[PDB]
Formats: structure tokens, C-alpha cells, sequence
């Protein structure tokens, strides 16, 4: 899978 | 996933 | 998959 | 898949 | 799939 | 699929 | 599918 | 499908 | 389908 | 379909 | 279909 | 269809 | 269809 | 159709 | 159709 | 049609 | 049609 | 049609 | 049509 | 039509 | 039509 | 039409 | 029409 | 029409 | 028409 | 028409 | 018309 | 018309 | 018309 | 008309 | 008319 | 008319 | 007319 | 007219 | 007229 | 007229 | 996923 | 997923 | 999914 | 899914 | 799904 | 689904 | 589904 | 579904 | 479905 | 379905 | 369906 | 369906 | 269906 | 259907 | 259907 | 259907 | 159908 | 149908 | 049909 | 049909 | 048909 | 048809 | 048809 | 047809 | 037709 | 037709 | 037709 | 036709 | 026709 | 026609 | 026619 | 026619 | 026619 | 997998 | 994942 | 796997 | 993952 | 992973 | 694996 | 991993 | 593995 | 890992 | 493994 | 690891 | 392993 | 590790 | 292993 | 490790 | 191992 | 380690 | 091992 | 270690 | 081991 | 270690 | 071991 | 260690 | 071991 | 260690 | 060991 | 260690 | 060991 | 250590 | 060990 | 250590 | 050990 | 150590 | 050890 | 150590 | 050890 | 150490 | 040890 | 150590 | 050490 | 040890 | 050491 | 040790 | 040491 | 030791 | 040491 | 030791 | 040492 | 030791 | 040492 | 030691 | 009637 | 009737 | 009737 | 009737 | 009726 | 009726 | 009726 | 009726 | 009715 | 009715 | 009705 | 009704 | 109704 | 109704 | 209704 | 209704 | 309704 | 409704 | 409704 | 509705 | 609605 | 609605 | 709606 | 809606 | 909606 | 919606 | 939506 | 949406 | 969406 | 989306 | 999306 | 996306 | 994405 | 992505 | 990505 | 990436 | 990457 | 990368 | 990389 | 790299 | 690298 | 590198 | 490097 | 390097 | 290097 | 180098 | 080098 | 080198 | 070198 | 070298 | 070298 | 060298 | 060398 | 060398 | 050398 | 050498 | 050498 | 050598 | 050598 | 050598 | 009336 | 009436 | 009435 | 009425 | 009425 | 009425 | 009415 | 009415 | 009405 | 109405 | 109405 | 209405 | 209405 | 309505 | 309506 | 409506 | 509506 | 509507 | 609507 | 709507 | 709508 | 809508 | 919509 | 929509 | 939508 | 949408 | 969408 | 979308 | 989307 | 998307 | 996407 | 995507 | 993507 | 991607 | 990617 | 990638 | 990549 | 890459 | 790469 | 690479 | 590379 | 490379 | 390379 | 390379 | 290389 | 290389 | 190489 | 090489 | 090489 | 080489 | 080589 | 070599 | 070699 | 070698 | 070698 | 060798 | 060798 | 060797 | 060797 | 050797 921001 | 056409 | 923001 | 915001 | 906001 | 807001 | 608000 | 508000 | 409010 | 309010 | 209020 | 109130 | 009130 | 009240 | 009251 | 009261 | 009361 | 009372 | 009372 | 009472 | 009483 | 009583 | 009593 | 009693 | 009694 | 009794 | 009794 | 009794 | 008895 | 008895 | 008895 | 008895 | 008996 | 008996 | 008996 | 018997 | 045509 | 044509 | 034509 | 033509 | 022509 | 022409 | 021409 | 021309 | 021309 | 010209 | 010209 | 010109 | 010109 | 000119 | 000019 | 000019 | 001029 | 001029 | 001038 | 001038 | 001038 | 001047 | 002047 | 002046 | 002056 | 002056 | 002055 | 002065 | 002064 | 003064 | 003074 | 003074 | 003074 | 920002 | 077309 | 910024 | 087309 | 096409 | 910045 | 096409 | 900057 | 195509 | 800058 | 194509 | 700069 | 193609 | 610069 | 293709 | 510059 | 292809 | 410059 | 292909 | 320059 | 292919 | 320059 | 292929 | 230049 | 292939 | 130049 | 292949 | 030049 | 193959 | 030049 | 193969 | 030139 | 193979 | 030239 | 193979 | 030239 | 094989 | 030339 | 094999 | 094998 | 030339 | 094998 | 030439 | 084997 | 030439 | 084996 | 030539 | 074996 | 030539 | 073995 | 030639 | 002049 | 002049 | 002149 | 001149 | 001139 | 001239 | 001239 | 000229 | 000329 | 000319 | 010419 | 010419 | 010519 | 020519 | 020619 | 020619 | 020719 | 020719 | 020819 | 030919 | 030919 | 031929 | 031929 | 032939 | 042939 | 043949 | 044959 | 044959 | 045959 | 045969 | 046969 | 047979 | 048979 | 048979 | 059979 | 059978 | 059977 | 069977 | 069976 | 069976 | 079975 | 079985 | 079994 | 079993 | 079993 | 068992 | 067992 | 067991 | 057991 | 046991 | 046990 | 035990 | 025990 | 024990 | 014990 | 014990 | 004990 | 003890 | 003890 | 003790 | 024979 | 024979 | 025989 | 025989 | 035999 | 026999 | 026998 | 026998 | 027997 | 027997 | 027997 | 028996 | 028996 | 029995 | 019995 | 019994 | 019984 | 009984 | 009973 | 009973 | 009972 | 009962 | 009961 | 009951 | 009950 | 009940 | 109930 | 209930 | 219930 | 319930 | 429930 | 429930 | 539930 | 639930 | 749940 | 759950 | 859960 | 969980 | 969890 | 967890 | 965890 | 954890 | 942790 | 941790 | 940690 | 840590 | 740490 | 640390 | 540290 | 540090 | 440090 | 440091 | 440092 | 440092 | 440093 | 430094 | 430094 | 330095 | 330096 | 330096 995945396109992960943890913002 | 994106396209980011900033400016 | 997925397109993940955790905002 | 999915397009996930967790806002 | 799905287009998921969890707002 | 679906277009999911959980608002 | 469906267009789901859970408001 | 359907256009679902659960309001 | 249908246009569903559950109000 | 149908145009459903459940009011 | 039909135009359904369940009022 | 029909135009249904169930009032 | 028909124009149905069930009043 | 018909114009139905069930009153 | 007809113009139906069931009164 | 007809103009029906069932009164 | 006819103009029907059933009174 | 006819003008019918059934009285 | 006719003008019918059934009285 | 005729002018009918059935009295 | 005729002017009918059946009396 | 005629003017009919049946009396 | 005629003027008829049947008496 | 005639003026008829049948008496 | 004539003036008829049948008496 | 004539003036008829049938008596 | 004539003046007729049939007596 | 004439003045007729048939007596 | 004449003045007729038939007696 | 004449004055007729037939007696 | 004449004055006629037929007697 | 004349004054006629036929007697 | 004349004064006639036929006797 | 004359005064006639035919006797 | 004359005074006639025919006797 | 004359005074006539025919006797 | 997106296009983000910022400016 | 989206297009976000900001500005 | 959407288009978001902000401004 | 939507178009959101904000402003 | 919708169009939301806000403003 | 709708059009929502708010303002 | 509708059009909602609010304002 | 409707048009809702509120205001 | 209807038109609802509120105000 | 109707038109509802409220106000 | 009707027109309802309320007010 | 009718017209209902209330007020 | 009728016209109902209430008030 | 009728006209009902109430008041 | 009739006219009912109540009041 | 008739006219009913009540009151 | 008749006219009924009640009152 | 008749006229009924009651009262 | 007749006229009925009751009262 | 007649006139009936009751009272 | 006649006139009936009752009372 | 006659006139009937009862009373 | 006659006149009947009863009473 | 005659006149009948009863009473 | 005659006059009948009964009583 | 005659006059009949009974009584 | 004659006069009949009975009684 | 004659006069008949009976009684 | 004659006079008949019976009695 | 003559006079007949019977009695 | 003559006079007949019977009795 | 003559006089006949019978009796 | 003559005089006949019978008796 | 994944495309990980931890921002 | 992305394209980032900065400037 | 993964593409890891820890930013 | 990316392309970063800076400038 | 990347391409970094700086300048 | 992985492509690790710890920035 | 990378390509870094600086200049 | 991995491609490690510790920046 | 890299290629660094500096200049 | 790994490609280690410690920068 | 690298290639460093400086110049 | 590894390709170690300690820079 | 490297290739360093300086110049 | 390793390719060690300590720079 | 290296190749250093200087010049 | 290792390829050690200590630079 | 190395190759150093100087010149 | 190792290939040691201490530079 | 080395090869040093100077010139 | 080792290949030692101490430079 | 070495080879030193000077010239 | 070792190949020692102390340069 | 060495080979020194000078010239 | 060792191959010692002390240069 | 050495070989020194001078010339 | 060793091969000692002290140069 | 040596070989010194001078010339 | 050793091969000692002291040069 | 030596061999010195001079020439 | 040793092979000693002191040169 | 020596061999000195001069020439 | 030793082979001593003191040169 | 020596051999000195001069020539 | 030793082989001593003092040259 | 010696052998001196001169010539 | 020793073989002494003092040359 | 000596042998001196001169010639 | 010794073999002494003092040359 | 000596042998001197001259010639 | 000596032997001197001259010739 | 010794073999002494003093040459 | 001596032997002098001259010739 | 000794074998002494003083040459 | 001596022997002098001359010849 | 000694064998003394003084040559 | 002496022997002098001349010849 | 000694064997003395003084030559 | 002496013996002198001449010849 | 001694054997003395003084030659 | 002496003996002189001449011949 | 001594054996003295003085030659 | 008579022969009457009234002159 | 008579023969009347009134002159 | 009579023969009347009124002259 | 009579024969009347009124002259 | 009579024979009337009014002249 | 009579024979009337009014002249 | 009569025979009327009004002349 | 009568025979009326009005001339 | 009568026979009326109005001439 | 009558026989009317109005001429 | 009557027989009317209006001529 | 009547028989009307208006001519 | 009547028989009307208007001619 | 009537029988109307308007001619 | 009537029988109308308008001719 | 009527029977209308308009001719 | 009516029976209308417009011819 | 009516029966309309427009011819 | 009506029965319309327009011919 | 109507029955329309337009012919 | 209507029954329309346009022919 | 209507039943439309356009023929 | 309508039933449309366009023929 | 409609039932459309376009034929 | 509609039922469309275009034939 | 519609039911479209284009035939 | 629509049901489209294009035939 | 639509149901498309293109046949 | 659509259901497309292209047949 | 669509359901595409291209047949 | 689409469901594509290309058949 | 799509579901592609190319058959 | 796509699901590709190329069959 | 894609799911590729090339069959 | 892709899932490739080449079958 | 890809999953490659070449079957 | 890839998963390669070449089967 | 790749996972290579060549089977 | 790769994982190579050549089977 | 690679993991090579050659099986 | 590589891990080589040649099996 | 390599890990070589030749099995 | 290498790790060589030749098994 | 190498680690050689020849087994 | 090498580590040689020849087993 | 080498470590040689020949086992 | 070498370490030789010949076992 | 070497370390030789011959075991 | 060498260290020789012959065991 | 050598160190010789012959054991 | 050598150190010889012969054991 | 040598150091000889013969043990 | 030598140092000889013969033990 | 030699140092001889014969032990 | 020699130093002889014979022990 | 020699130094002789015979012990 | 010699120094002789015979011990 | 000699120095003789015989001990 | 000699110096003789015989001890 | 000699110096003789016989001790 | 009389005879009047005027002239 | 009389005779009047005028002229 | 009279006779008037004028002329 | 009279006779008037004018002319 | 009279006879008038004019001419 | 009279006879008028004009001409 | 009269007879008028004109001509 | 009369007879008018004109001509 | 009369008879008019014209011609 | 009359008879008019014209011609 | 009359009879008009024209011709 | 009349009879008109034209021709 | 009349009868018109034309021809 | 009339009868018109044309021909 | 009439009857028109043409022909 | 009429009857038109043409032919 | 009419009847038209053509032929 | 009519009946048209053509043929 | 009509009936058209053609043939 | 009509009935068209063709044939 | 009609009925068309063709054949 | 119609019924078309062809055949 | 119609019914088409072909055959 | 229709029903097409072909055959 | 239709029903097509072919066969 | 249709139903196609073929066969 | 359709149902196609083939067979 | 369809259902295709083939067979 | 379809259902294809083949067989 | 489809269901294909083959068999 | 499909389901293929073969068998 | 599919399900293929073969068998 | 698929599921292939073979058997 | 697939699942292949063979058996 | 796959799962292959064979058996 | 795969899982191969054989058995 | 694989898992091969054989058995 | 693999896991091979054999048994 | 592998894991081979045999047994 | 491997792990071989045999047993 | 390996680990071989046999047993 | 190896580890061989036998037992 | 090895470790051989036997037992 | 080895370690051989036997036991 | 070795370590042999036996026991 | 060795270490042999026996016990 | 050796160390042999026996015990 | 050796060290032999026995015990 | 040796050291033999026995005990 | 030796040292023999016995005890 | 020796040293023999016994005790 | 010797030193023998006994004790 | 000797030194014998006994004690 | 000797020195014998006894004590 | 000797020195014998006894004590 | 001797010196005998006794004490 | 002798010196005997006794005491 | 002698010197005997007793005391 | 002698000198005997007693005391 | 003698000298005897007693005291």
C-alpha cells in the first residue's frame, strides 16, 4: 501493496 | 498511486 | 492494495 | 482496493 | 473497491 | 464498489 | 455499487 | 446500485 | 437502483 | 427503481 | 418504479 | 409505477 | 400507474 | 391508472 | 382509469 | 373511467 | 364512465 | 355514462 | 346515459 | 337517457 | 328518454 | 319520451 | 311522449 | 302523446 | 293525443 | 284527441 | 275529438 | 266531435 | 258533432 | 249535430 | 240538427 | 231540424 | 223542421 | 214545419 | 205547416 | 196550414 | 489513485 | 480515485 | 470517484 | 461518483 | 452520483 | 442521482 | 433522481 | 423524481 | 414525480 | 405526479 | 395527478 | 386528477 | 376529475 | 367530474 | 358530473 | 348531471 | 339532470 | 330533468 | 320533467 | 311534465 | 302535463 | 292535461 | 283536459 | 274537457 | 265538454 | 256538452 | 246539449 | 237540447 | 228541444 | 219542442 | 210543439 | 201544436 | 192545433 | 510492498 | 508509486 | 519491500 | 517507487 | 526505487 | 528490501 | 535503487 | 538488503 | 545501488 | 547487504 | 554498489 | 556486505 | 563496489 | 565484507 | 572493490 | 575483508 | 581490490 | 584481509 | 590488491 | 593480510 | 599485492 | 602478512 | 608482492 | 612476513 | 617479493 | 621475514 | 626476494 | 630473515 | 635472495 | 639471516 | 644469496 | 648469517 | 653466497 | 658467518 | 662463498 | 667465519 | 670459500 | 676463520 | 679456501 | 688453503 | 685461521 | 697449504 | 694459522 | 705446506 | 703457523 | 714442508 | 712455524 | 723439510 | 722452525 | 731435511 | 731450526 | 198571428 | 207569429 | 217567430 | 226566431 | 235564432 | 244562433 | 253560434 | 263558435 | 272556436 | 281554437 | 290552438 | 299550439 | 308547440 | 317545441 | 327543442 | 336540443 | 345538444 | 354535445 | 363532447 | 372530448 | 381527449 | 390524450 | 398522452 | 407519453 | 416516454 | 425513456 | 434510457 | 443507459 | 452504461 | 461501462 | 469499464 | 478496466 | 487493468 | 496490470 | 504487472 | 513484474 | 522481476 | 531478478 | 539475481 | 548473483 | 557470485 | 565467488 | 574464490 | 583462493 | 592459495 | 600457498 | 609454501 | 618452503 | 626449506 | 635447509 | 644445511 | 653443514 | 662440517 | 670438520 | 679436522 | 688434525 | 697433528 | 706431530 | 715429533 | 723427536 | 204575409 | 213572410 | 222569410 | 231566411 | 240562412 | 249559413 | 258556415 | 266553416 | 275549417 | 284546419 | 293542420 | 301539422 | 310536424 | 319532425 | 327529427 | 336525429 | 345522432 | 353518434 | 362515436 | 370512438 | 379509441 | 388505443 | 396502446 | 405499449 | 413496452 | 422493455 | 430490458 | 439487461 | 448485464 | 456482467 | 465479470 | 473477473 | 482475476 | 491472479 | 499470483 | 508468486 | 517466489 | 525464492 | 534463496 | 543461499 | 552459502 | 561458505 | 569456508 | 578455511 | 587454514 | 596453517 | 605452520 | 614451523 | 623450526 | 632449529 | 641448531 | 651447534 | 660446536 | 669445539 | 678445541 | 687444543 | 697443545 | 706443547 | 715442549 | 725441551 502516509 | 502537478 | 492516509 | 482517508 | 473517508 | 463517507 | 453517506 | 444516505 | 434516504 | 424516503 | 415516502 | 405515500 | 395515498 | 386514496 | 376514494 | 367514492 | 358513490 | 348513487 | 339513484 | 330513481 | 320512478 | 311512475 | 302512471 | 293513468 | 284513464 | 275513460 | 266514457 | 257514453 | 249515449 | 240516444 | 231517440 | 222519436 | 214520432 | 205522427 | 197524423 | 188526419 | 492540479 | 483542480 | 473544482 | 463546483 | 454547484 | 444548485 | 434549487 | 424550488 | 414551488 | 404551489 | 394551490 | 385552490 | 375551491 | 365551491 | 355551491 | 345550491 | 335550491 | 325549490 | 315548489 | 305547488 | 295546487 | 286545486 | 276544484 | 266543482 | 256542480 | 247541478 | 237539475 | 228538473 | 218537470 | 209537466 | 200536463 | 190535459 | 181534456 | 512516509 | 512535476 | 521515509 | 521532475 | 530529474 | 531514509 | 540526473 | 541513508 | 549522472 | 550512508 | 558519471 | 560511508 | 567515470 | 570510507 | 576511469 | 579508507 | 585507469 | 589506506 | 594502468 | 598505506 | 603498468 | 608503505 | 612493468 | 617500504 | 621488468 | 627498504 | 629483468 | 636495503 | 638478469 | 645493503 | 647473469 | 655490502 | 655468470 | 664487502 | 663463471 | 673483501 | 672458472 | 682480501 | 680453474 | 688447476 | 691477501 | 697442478 | 700473501 | 705437480 | 709469501 | 713432482 | 718465501 | 721427485 | 727461501 | 729422488 | 736457502 | 204595422 | 213593421 | 222591421 | 232588420 | 241586420 | 250583419 | 260580419 | 269577418 | 278573418 | 287570418 | 296566418 | 305563418 | 314559418 | 323555418 | 332551418 | 341547419 | 349542419 | 358538420 | 367534421 | 375529422 | 384525423 | 392520425 | 401516427 | 409511428 | 418507430 | 426502432 | 434498435 | 443493437 | 451489440 | 459485443 | 467481446 | 476476449 | 484472452 | 492469455 | 500465459 | 509461463 | 517458466 | 525454470 | 533451474 | 542448478 | 550445483 | 558442487 | 567440491 | 575437495 | 584435500 | 592433504 | 601431508 | 609429513 | 618428517 | 626426521 | 635425525 | 644424530 | 652423534 | 661422538 | 670422542 | 679421545 | 688421549 | 697421553 | 706421556 | 715421560 | 208587385 | 217582385 | 226577385 | 234572385 | 243567386 | 251562386 | 260557387 | 268552389 | 276547390 | 285542392 | 293536394 | 301531396 | 309526398 | 317521401 | 326516403 | 334511406 | 342506409 | 350501413 | 358496416 | 366492420 | 374488424 | 382483428 | 390479432 | 398475437 | 406472441 | 414468446 | 422465451 | 430462456 | 438459461 | 447456466 | 455454471 | 463452476 | 471450481 | 480448486 | 488447491 | 497445496 | 505444501 | 514443506 | 523443510 | 531442515 | 540442520 | 549442524 | 558442529 | 567442533 | 576442537 | 585443541 | 595444544 | 604444548 | 613445551 | 623446554 | 632447557 | 642448560 | 651449562 | 661450564 | 671451566 | 680453568 | 690454570 | 700455571 | 710456572 | 720457573 500500500501507499502509506501516516501524517 | 498520484500525479502532483504543483505549479 | 490500498491508498492510505492516516491523517 | 481501497482509497482510504482516516481523517 | 471502495472510496473510504472515515471523517 | 462503494463511495463511503462515514461522517 | 453504492454511494454511501452514514451521516 | 444505490444512493444511500443514512441520516 | 434506489435513491435511499433513511432519515 | 425506487425513490425511497423512510422518514 | 416507485416514488416511495414511508412517512 | 407508482407514487406512494404511506402516511 | 397509480397515485397512492394510504392515509 | 388510478388516483387512490385509502383514507 | 379511476379516481378512487375508499373513505 | 370512473369517479369512485366508496363512502 | 361513471360517477360512482356507493354510500 | 352514468351518474350512480347506490344509497 | 343515466342518472341513477338506487335508494 | 334516463332519470332513474329505484326508490 | 325517460323520467323513471320505480316507487 | 316518457314520464314514468310505476307506483 | 307519454305521461305514465301505472298506479 | 298521451296522459296515461292505468289505475 | 289522448287523456287516458283505464280505471 | 280524445278524453278517454275506460271505466 | 271525442269525450269518451266506456262505462 | 262527439260526446260519447257507451253505457 | 254529436251527443251520443248508447245506453 | 245531433242529440243521440240509442236506448 | 236533430234530437234523436231510437227507443 | 227535427225532433225524432223512433219508438 | 219537424216533430217526428214514428210510433 | 210539421207535427208528424206516423202511428 | 201541417199537423199530420197518418193513423 | 193544414190539420191532417189520414185515418 | 489522484491528480492534484494545484495552481 | 479523484481530480482536485485547486485554483 | 470525484472532481473537486475548488475555485 | 460527484462533481463539487465549489465557488 | 451528484452535482453540487455550491455558490 | 441529484443537482444541488445551492445559491 | 432531484433538482434542489435552494435559493 | 422532483424539483424543489425552495425560495 | 413533483414540483414543490415552496415560497 | 403533483404541483404544490405552497405560498 | 394534482395542483395544490395552497395560499 | 384535481385542483385544490385552498384559500 | 374535481375543482375544490375551498374558501 | 365536480366543482365544490365550499364557502 | 355536479356543482355543489355549499354556502 | 346536478346543481346543489345548498344555502 | 336537476337543480336543488335547498334553502 | 327537475327543479326542487325546497323552502 | 317537474317543478316541486315545496313550501 | 308537472308543477307541484305543495303548500 | 298538470298543476297540483295542493293546499 | 289538468288543474287539481285540492283544498 | 280538466279542472278539479276539490273543496 | 270538464269542470268538477266537488263541494 | 261538462260542468259537474256536485254539492 | 252538459251541466249536472247534482244537489 | 242539457241541464240536469237533479234535486 | 233539454232541461230535466228532476225533483 | 224539451222541459221535463218531473215531480 | 215540448213541456212534460209529469206530476 | 206540445204541453203534456200528465196528472 | 197541442195541450194534453190528461187527468 | 188541439186541446184534449181527457178526464 | 509498501510506499511508506511516516511524516 | 507518484509523479511530482514540481514547477 | 518497502520505500521508507521516516521524516 | 517515484519520478521527481523538479524544475 | 526513484528518478530525480533535478534541473 | 528496503529503501530507507531516516531523515 | 535511484537515478539522479542532476543537471 | 537495504538502501540506508541516516541523514 | 545508484546512477549519479552529475552534469 | 546494505548501502549505508551515515551522513 | 554505484556509477558516478561525473562530467 | 556493506557499502559504508560514514560521512 | 563502484565505477567512477570521472571526465 | 565491507567497502568502508570513514570520511 | 572499484574502477576509477580517470580521464 | 574490508576496503578501508580512513580519509 | 581496484583498477586505476589513469589517463 | 584488508585494503587499508590511512590517508 | 590493484592494477595501476598509468598512461 | 593487509595492504597498508599509511600516507 | 599490485601491477604497475607504468607507460 | 602485510604490504606496508609508510609513505 | 608486485609487478612493475616500467616501460 | 612483510613487504616494508619506509619511504 | 617483486618483478621489475625495467625496459 | 621481511622485505625492507628504508628509503 | 626479486627478479630484476633490466633491459 | 630479512632483505634489507638501507638506501 | 635475487636474480639480476642485466642485459 | 639477512641480505644487507647499506647503500 | 644472488644470481647475476650479467650479459 | 649475513650477506653484507657496505657500499 | 652468489653466482656471477659474467659473459 | 658473513659475506662482507666493504666497498 | 661464490662461483665466478667469468667467460 | 667471514668472507671479507675490504675493497 | 670460491670457485673461479676463468675461461 | 676468515677469507681476507685487503684489496 | 679456493679453486682456480684457470683455462 | 687452494687448488690452482692452471692449464 | 685466515686466508690473507694484502694486495 | 696448496696444490699447483701446473700443466 | 694463516695463509699470507703480502703481494 | 704444498704439492707442485709441474708437468 | 703461517704460509708466508712476501712477494 | 713440499712435494715437487717435477716431470 | 713458518713457510717463508721472501721473493 | 721436502721431497723432490725429479723425473 | 722455518722453511726459508730468500729468493 | 730432504729426499732428492733424482731419476 | 731452519731450512735456509739464500738463493 | 198577426200582421202588424205600427205606423 | 207576427209580421211586424214598427215604422 | 217574427218578421221584424224596426224602420 | 226572428227575422230582424233594425234599419 | 235570429237573422240580424243592424243596418 | 244568429246570422249577424252589423252593416 | 254566430255568423258575424262586422262590415 | 263563431264565423267572424271583421271587414 | 272561431273562424276569424280580420280583413 | 281559432282559424286566424290577419289579412 | 290556433291556425295563424299573419299575411 | 299554433300553426304560424308570418308571411 | 308551434309550427313556425317566418317567410 | 317548435318547427322553425326562417325562410 | 326545436327543428331549425335558417334557410 | 335542437336540429340545426344553417343553410 | 344539438345536431348542427352549417352548410 | 353536439353533432357538428361544418360543410 | 362533440362529433366534429370540418369538411 | 371530441371526435375530430379535419377532412 | 380527442380522436383526431387530420386527413 | 389524443388519438392522432396526421394522414 | 398521445397515440401518434404521422402517416 | 406517446405512441409514435412516423411511417 | 415514448414508443418510437421511425419506419 | 424511449423504445426506439429506427427501421 | 433507451431501448435502441437501429435496424 | 441504453440497450443498443446496431443491427 | 450501455448494452452494445454491433451486429 | 459498457457490455460490448462487436459481432 | 467494459465487457468486451470482439467476436 | 476491461474484460477482453479477442475471439 | 485488463482481463485479456487473445483466443 | 493485466491477466494475459495468448492462447 | 502481468499474469502471462503464452500457451 | 510478471508471472510468465511460456508453455 | 519475473517468475519465469519456459516449459 | 528472476525465478527461472527452463524445464 | 536469479534463481536458475535448468532442468 | 545466481542460484544455479544445472540438473 | 554464484551457488552452483552441476548435478 | 562461487559455491561449486560438481556432483 | 571458490568453494569447490568435485564429488 | 579456493577450498578444494576432490572427493 | 588453496585448501586442498585430494581424498 | 597451499594446505595439501593427499589422503 | 605448502603444508603437505601425504597420508 | 614446505611443511612435509610423508606419513 | 623444508620441515620434513618421513614417518 | 631442511629439518629432517627420518623416523 | 640440515638438521638430521635418523631415528 | 649438518646436525647429524644417527640414533 | 658436521655435528655428528652416532648414538 | 666434524664434531664426532661415536657413543 | 675433527673433534673425536670414541666413547 | 684431530682432537682424539679414545675413552 | 693430533691431540691424543688413549684413556 | 702428536700430543700423546696413553693414560 | 711427539709429546709422549705413557702414564 | 720426542718428549718422552715413561711415568 | 204580402205580394208587392212594384212596377 | 213576402214576395217583392221589384221590376 | 222573403223572395226578392229584383229585376 | 231569404232568396235574392238579383238579375 | 240565404240564397244569393247574383246573376 | 248561405249559398252565394255568383255568376 | 257558406258555399261560394264563384263562377 | 266554408266551401269555395272557385271556377 | 275550409275546402278550397280552386280550379 | 283546410283542404286546398289546387288544380 | 292542412292538406295541399297541389296538382 | 300538414300533408303536401305535390304531384 | 309534415309529410311531403313529392312525386 | 317530417317524412320526405321524395320519389 | 326526419325520415328521408329518397328514391 | 334522422334516417336517410337513400336508395 | 343518424342512420344512413345507403343502398 | 351514427350508423353507416353502406351496402 | 360510429358504426361503419361497410359491405 | 368507432367500429369499422369492413367486410 | 377503435375496433377494426377487417375481414 | 385500438383492436385490429385482421382476419 | 393496441391489440393486433393478426390471423 | 402493444400485444401482437401473430398467428 | 410489447408482447410478441409469435406462433 | 419486451416479451418475445417465440414458439 | 427483454425476455426471449425462445421455444 | 435480458433473459434468454433458450429451450 | 444477461441470464442465458441455455437448455 | 452475465450468468450462463449452460445445461 | 461472469458466472459460467457449465453442467 | 469470473467463476467457472465446471461440473 | 478467476475461480475455477473444476469438479 | 486465480484460485484453481481442482478436485 | 495463484492458489492451486490440487486434491 | 504461488501456493501449491498439492494433496 | 512459492510455497509448495506437498503432502 | 521458495518454501518446500515436503511432508 | 530456499527453505526445504523435508520431514 | 538455503536452509535444509532435514528431519 | 547454506545451513544443513541434519537431524 | 556453510554450517553443518550434524546431530 | 565452514563450521562442522558434529555432535 | 574451517572449524571442526567434533564432540 | 583450520581449528579442530576435538573433544 | 592449524590449531589442534585435542582434549 | 601449527599449534598442537594436546591436553 | 610448530608449537607442541604437550601437557 | 619448533617449540616443544613438554610439561 | 628447536627449543625443548622439558619440564 | 637447539636449546635444551632441561629442568 | 647447541645450548644444554641442564639444571 | 656446544655450550653445556651443567648446573 | 665446546664450553663446559661445569658448576 | 674446548674450555672446561670446572668450578 | 684446550683451556682447563680448574678452580 | 693446552693451558692448565690449576688454582 | 703446554702451559701449567700451577698455583 | 712446556712451561711449568709452579708457584 | 722445558722451562721450569719453580718459585
Amino acid at each position: 501493496x500500500e501507499y502509506e502516509y501516516e501524517y | 498511486x498520484k500525479k502532483k502537478k504543483k505549479k
